[PDB]
């Protein structure tokens, strides 16, 4: 059987397709770049279903952001930040964060170019 | 047992700064950036071309990440200590943080150099290289180091 | 869209090969014999560009490179060439096996020393 449907030359696995985009985004363009393959940044849901994240080298976008005013971090899908998924840690003052392995958040500023990771589910 | 350690150094003394990164083997110095050049200091790293030229996109990057903001405090020293040891078969680490040469860990609320510099050296550093890395990196560099014809 | 493909349902799949990678250390023979109990072999390096992703792989790894103690060369458990300037090959341990890490480097390992491993299925 196949793992699908996905974009075309993405990582599939477990029902979720990916992409590593090596080009540096600030944040938003990330987000707009994903949305334009009618995708999202990366949503970390699941350490068993996504526990290939587990060996990714260097950091990336993924779609959690914090909104200053009720304190919390939230995936584009407005859904909260599940506990016991990802340890969070503070680097820079900032409202977004970096995906680091093993299941780490960096808090980044939006505005630092970095590379990222779209996903697509089904 | 053997160690390696990574030394990096930003000074700003007024107008000019100094970026520098020590590499020792075994509290030796093996290789050394300028800021802008890498280059070996012992015989056995003579010709390499897989830790230079890895070690000079890693330190480069270490310090164009790292947002220093300007100030009016004319003299600000950085020191980013950052060491692997492998004896017996276990790997462990040490890392140092120094503002103006004094060792320090913990981080204030102010928006400063000295606190930017503390939570973000070690995740400057470990974006292409984690510490299995620099075990790898260590066992590595013990081997050229062991059958050098010199 | 397209699908990806053919693969097993639990494993990667990337460019219609599959990968999993097994996070318990076992010697490279065990490794070997582990993904061959899966219709699958250890990791083969064969294209940067199809296996692209491989550079954003984290930890060190058995893959199926053999050393040749015969003409010192290396080749895959299935017999094939190692293509030229793919694999930066890296004395570390003596020994008769590699692991692979980032970037497309291969690090040589006592085979029997334990290691996590990555399987792969071509097709």
């Amino acid at each position: 059987s196949y793992c699908g449907p996905c974009p075309k030359n993405w990582i599939c696995y477990k029902n979720n397709c990916y992409q590593f985009f090596d080009e540096s985004k600030n944040w938003y363009e990330s987000q707009a770049s994903c949305m334009s393959q009618n995708a999202s940044l990366l949503k970390v849901y699941s350490k068993e279903d996504q526990d290939l994240l587990k060996l990714v080298k260097s950091y990336h976008w993924m779609g959690l952001v914090h909104i200053p005013t009720n304190g919390s971090w939230q995936w584009e899908d407005g859904s909260i930040l599940s506990p016991n998924l990802l340890t969070i840690i503070e680097m820079q003052k900032g409202d977004c964060a970096l995906y680091a392995s093993s299941f780490k958040g960096y808090i980044e500023n939006c505005s630092t170019p970095n590379t990222y990771i779209c996903m697509q589910r089904t | 047992g053997h160690k390696l350690a990574f030394n990096f150094n930003l000074e700003i003394n007024g107008s000019d700064t100094h970026s520098t990164v020590d590499v020792d083997l075994d509290d030796s110095q093996i290789i050394t950036f300028d800021g802008k050049d890498i280059r070996p200091t012992i015989p056995f790293m003579i010709g390499d071309e897989i830790f230079l030229p890895f070690y000079k996109n890693v330190f480069s990057e270490f310090f164009s990440l790292f947002r220093r903001v300007p100030t009016s405090t004319p003299y600000e020293d950085l020191t980013y200590f950052y060491e692997c040891d492998y004896t017996d078969n276990k790997s462990t680490f040490d890392q140092d943080y120094l503002y103006n040469g004094e060792e320090y860990t913990v981080k204030t609320q102010e928006a400063t150099n000295k606190n930017m510099w503390l939570t973000t050296s070690e995740f400057r550093l470990k974006k292409w290289f984690d510490g299995e890395d620099c075990i790898m990196h260590l066992r590595s560099l013990v081997r050229k180091m062991e059958d050098s014809k010199r």
